[PDB]
């Protein structure tokens, strides 16, 4: 390989032999594109003029009132498509074209990556095929028909938990038979190398902009940046540019679901065990026997029984810290942002916000400057949240 | 060893191997053991056996459902090893290969897994989601416990891969019929002669063709192309699922098929 | 009055005598705020850091392929809240605070102004009360619960056509009894002076940014700028900075509904007759007897039987031109943008796009540089559009 | 003129005016004409009459529904003028005022509208959505056709407005009881003495109080405060809607009420 597939013990390329050429082709295309000024210009142009970068960094003064916490929100909810997923999808689509692929296979849970895949494919002339768990088709329905309006085929997956893991499995199976014409647009910083690396580099502008914006507004770096962790893309996009700024805490937030003690959660980094699946060596939720467990979250986007290898590594060395937030804590944060800042956050992003609000409330006289990655908007979640209100 | 003797004997009788695949414990421990006995009796030269895994990423719906049935019967990897011991105890010479996914091997330690394979009398292990690129700790553990590590030669294989597979592999070389996942419905059409010849040049372990082989004509074609044998999975498993109501009519329909497939290898 | 309430013959302050002090107070507050550097800085800060200005100007290369038309879209769909409505709502909310008001009355049709009113009120500490026609509650439902999540009271109006006009009537009646504590946040560039003037000045950044962005990308001004016209706010926001650039065509697009000849439309500027209602002298759809007619559009946001006085004036002098686009033409444009640019536009904005696509297709070898105001995103319209597809 | 004679005579009998309001053609042309006859007979000193408008922005639900009923009976402005002619033909001296919205006046030309009012014998016109600020063409047209233009004195009125209303108005000054829209359920509580006194100082046309007056006690209070009379709309109209099934029982209940209200003005 051209690049290191591992982050400490975590990562690698644990795919069938048939798929290694595709992975090698992708790696070579990426390394080449990174050195290509024309690629970089085309990518920059789509991000700025199509997706609407740079996104805002909003100071939330109402929600921190009466405390010594200053909170900013990095507004990826304002990105075209409604989430940070759009960033790296535009980059991967350009790599797909560079590799002469005409088709796109993707998987989606919250439907935000699926929307992103569909819009990029519509824009750049690719045929897009999307796997989504049938439970997620229901609970994240507005996204299902956004995808279909933009010319994408949406394929409901009924097997297993009928959520994200099962969508991934189907997408992987499809790709192993169609890699010659189809690029697999993996939607997070996980899976086989080179995906964890590529997804980080194409999400890295989140942290770079945040750094420039916070220095401009505050004259210094944040005490901590805080992001939810599904597979790890929005978090690593935020974290990446701060990794060498040792004074800046990096907090990743896994879904605690109904509570860690119930086993109905999606927190394998802190509560799972290293395993091999999804093409990588990474923490997973697994039985004693080594079968992969089903995860659970109120949010479809965090409902995944593994995590990307770089977060597993940053945790092990102590550089980043990971915590969990329950369904109920995420819901309170959702309601709080709606009512006091007039922003409706995705339920995924609400986990990140919830933890920030905990840091504030637990120690209200601690002076802290925090940034939360608001990875998406919550329009897709409004029916779900409505139905829970009542009871 | 058992593979070596098998290919030696098959060479002398100038025929190819027929190697069926089933999921251990599908549809139950006892019926599976009877299914396997029927397979060997009907003319199976070796066996390829899957341990039920939650997420079989290289398998289509047929074998997916095979895994599900075994899971409904509550089949664990520990029970699979107990079955393997019983199969070896009844059949001392037949080569036995396991189809594994990496997590089941890595779970309790890679070394311990192969030590256990040796202990029960397994001859080879193929880990489906470990390419040569990640194979080192797996192939080292295999060789330490006298287990053949099985490597895959795909249709898109280049010369560098051909030589890797040839030196690292033991027992047999898995020659893939096509891209995609396991499935009887999808047959591999591409000619594989040039890959078969090069493996022989670099002195790879004898080649077995697998994926999509569901008819005696396909077996015959594989052997006539120079491959040492053929593997059939989903075709066999379809007979299990379509005859779940009829255990006796299952074994008869299994027997007919395996005989017909083995005949084609002659 | 401090400012001229009329644009030629059109405009004025045709409200009950009781409401004149409120109108005079608002006018004085606005004139004062316009000269206040602190107001302007606070307004600029909310627009940039909260709402996400400047918005992108996107070149659409796929949809113009094979023609000599170059088309840009001003991306107000990327503004926080999902539409241009957010701009002037932030300004009016700041005026409400400056006038010591604690409450907000608003009306909404597409629900985008209602969402905007609710979010601004949540952010700036105001109690928000919103009137919406019961038909619009149904056809623009995602917006109904966005409003309620942010702490706003949503009041369904069943009388009359149960659409926008009827929402306005109720809001007006409410305000005439509660003007002492409540600011009436009128949602368009229509109604009594000073509203047409204030709404323009607080939407004016649309055209100012467009001008700067097009000069940067093209080195010259557009041949025409094109905007849909409900009451006139997004169009006047786009038009305003170009009014003195005589080479730049200004095209406003009214909804043609089922067709002008059916009488089921919302195009009073070109197909109505001057009347007095909604506090202004303006073109309206009215019977021979002078009763106000019910309008019709597939889009709730254009479904209003009048138009703002400044557009009526710009038309009369020949400075701006107004046209209509039918339901079916707007739907085709909606589908076209989704599938070929990966942007899902509001059905309101789709009228503007439809007319631009007509200018292109009717004369495919005419060299023209056009800007369409993409006033909002179409997430609110996806269920409606789905249901029409089938038949 | 008719107003002048009315207030002159009322001054001599030392009492206030009771001026009911109804919508012309509610619930039908014929029943409305009978309702109005009952109103005058029961003691109405003058009349305030609404022409059905599609969008009555100054009216609450009661009078809104009055407009709707008239529209169901197909009542047009042309029919309203025909009714007015019949009312004047039966009652030569009673002051008749119209409550108009601006579009109905502006529709066929402001001048033509007031010319038509004069022609049928209307005494005054109040245009609800025309404040003094927009009143010029309306008040000029009124005076040219010997129509009193009615101006509103709201509770929030300052001195500049007081003097405007006093010079521009004829016939009577409308003294508003409260902010809001028409409605019997909502009564105006604020003291209006200081406004009544200042109108008299600038020699405004005599004041009539309206909005929310639904009881004899309110009438009595208005006159005792110095106002020349009181106007009641929604209270009257509620009797029309609650007795739609009973036309004869409607007129009896209307008669009782108007008598009781007029008595309070004495
Ligand atoms: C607004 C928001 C999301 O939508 C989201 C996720 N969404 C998915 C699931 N995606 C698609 C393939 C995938 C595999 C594993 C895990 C997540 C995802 C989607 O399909 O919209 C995440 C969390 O994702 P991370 O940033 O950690 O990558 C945060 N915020
Ligand atoms: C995305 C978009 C809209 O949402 C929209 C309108 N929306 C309304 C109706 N608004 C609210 C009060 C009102 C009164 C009259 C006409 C319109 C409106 C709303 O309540 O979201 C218009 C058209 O509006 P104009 O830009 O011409 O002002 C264009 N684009
Ligand atoms: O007849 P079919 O199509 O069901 O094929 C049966 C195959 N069963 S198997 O155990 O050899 C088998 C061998 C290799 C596999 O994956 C890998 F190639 F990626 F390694 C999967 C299954
Ligand atoms: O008894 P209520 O509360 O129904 O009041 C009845 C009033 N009917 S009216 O014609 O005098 C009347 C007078 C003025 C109106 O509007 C304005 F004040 F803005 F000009 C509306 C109705
Ligand atoms: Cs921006
Ligand atoms: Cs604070
Ligand atoms: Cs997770
Ligand atoms: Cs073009
Ligand atoms: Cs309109």
């Amino acid at each position: 390989t051209l690049l290191n597939p591992y982050f400490g013990e975590f990562g690698g390329m644990y795919v069938p032999q048939i798929l290694m050429p595709a992975l090698n082709q992708l790696e070579e295309a990426f390394v080449s594109a990174q050195k290509d000024p024309e690629f970089q210009a085309q990518f920059a142009d789509l991000l700025k003029n199509y997706a609407g970068r740079p996104t805002a960094l909003t100071k939330c003064q109402n929600i921190t009132a009466g405390t010594r916490t200053t909170l900013y929100l990095k507004r990826e909810d304002l990105l075209h498509g409604g989430a940070h997923k759009t960033n790296q999808v535009l980059g991967q689509a350009l790599l797909a074209k560079r590799m002469g692929k005409s088709e796109i296979i993707a998987e989606t849970g919250a439907g935000q990556h699926g929307v992103a895949s569909a819009l990029a494919s519509a824009l750049l002339g690719l045929k897009c095929r999307i796997y989504m768990g049938a439970k997620d088709v229901e609970r994240q329905s507005p996204n299902v028909f956004r995808m279909r309006l933009m010319g994408a085929e949406v394929i409901p997956v009924h097997s297993g938990s009928a959520t994200l893991k099962d969508a991934c499995n189907e997408a992987l199976r499809d790709w192993s038979g169609s890699y010659e014409t189809a690029h697999y647009m993996l939607g997070t910083a996980a899976g086989p190398h080179p995906y964890p690396t590529i997804v980080r580099e194409f999400q890295r502008m989140i942290g770079e902009e945040t750094k420039a914006q916070i220095l401009d507004k505050e004259g210094r770096l944040p005490d901590a940046v805080i992001a939810c962790v599904g597979g790890g893309s929005n978090a690593i996009g935020m974290f990446a540019d701060f990794i060498n700024d040792t004074s800046v805490g990096l907090i990743g937030v896994e879904p605690g679901g109904h509570g860690i003690e119930t086993g109905e959660h999606g927190a394998p980094l802190k509560h799972g065990r290293v395993g091999i699946y999804f093409g990588m060596k990474a923490p997973m939720m697994q039985t004693a026997d080594g079968q992969i467990e089903e995860s659970y979250s109120i949010s479809a986007g965090l409902d995944f029984p593994s995590v990307g290898p770089q977060h597993a590594y940053l945790n092990s060395i102590g550089r980043a810290d990971y915590v969990s937030i329950t369904d109920d804590e995420a819901l309170e944060a959702f309601k709080t942002l709606c009512r006091h800042e007039g922003i409706i956050p995705a339920l995924e992003s609400s986990h990140a916000l919830a933890h920030a609000l905990k840091m504030m409330r637990e120690q209200p006289e601690k002076e802290q400057l925090l940034v939360v990655n608001l990875s998406g908007r919550g329009d897709k979640d409004i029916f779900t949240v409505h139905d829970i209100l009542k009871a | 060893e058992r593979y070596e003797n098998l290919f030696a004997q098959l060479n002398d009788r100038r025929e190819g191997a027929f190697v069926p695949f089933v999921t251990l414990g599908d549809p139950g421990i006892e019926q599976s053991l009877k299914i396997i006995d029927t397979l060997i009796d009907a003319g199976a030269d070796a066996l390829e056996l899957g341990v039920p895994f939650s997420d079989p990423l290289a398998d289509g719906p047929t074998i997916q459902n095979a895994n599900l049935r075994a899971f409904a019967a509550g089949v664990t990897p520990a029970q699979c090893f107990e079955m393997l011991a019983l199969i070896r105890e009844k059949h001392p010479t037949i080569p036995i290969g396991l189809l594994m996914y990496a997590n089941l091997v890595f779970n309790n330690g890679i070394d311990a897994f192969y030590a256990r394979c040796e202990q029960v009398g397994v001859d080879s292990v193929l880990v489906a989601d470990v390419p040569v690129e990640e194979s080192a700790p797996f192939r080292q553990a295999a060789l330490r416990h006298n287990i053949a590590p099985i490597f895959i030669c795909p249709p898109n294989a280049d010369d560098d891969l051909l030589r890797q597979v040839a030196s690292y592999g033991r027992g047999y070389t898995y020659l893939l019929s096509r891209s995609g996942v396991t499935g009887a419905e999808n047959r591999g059409a591409l000619p594989l002669h040039h890959l078969i010849e090069k493996l022989k040049e670099y002195h790879a372990a004898p080649a077995l063709q697998g994926f999509g082989i569901s008819s005696p004509e396909q077996v015959s074609a594989a052997v006539r192309a120079g491959a040492a044998g053929a593997i059939s999975g989903s075709a066999i498993v379809k007979i299990i699922e379509k005859n779940l109501a009829s255990p006796k009519q299952m074994l008869a329909e299994l027997r007919s098929f395996v005989s017909a497939m083995k005949a084609a290898s002659r």
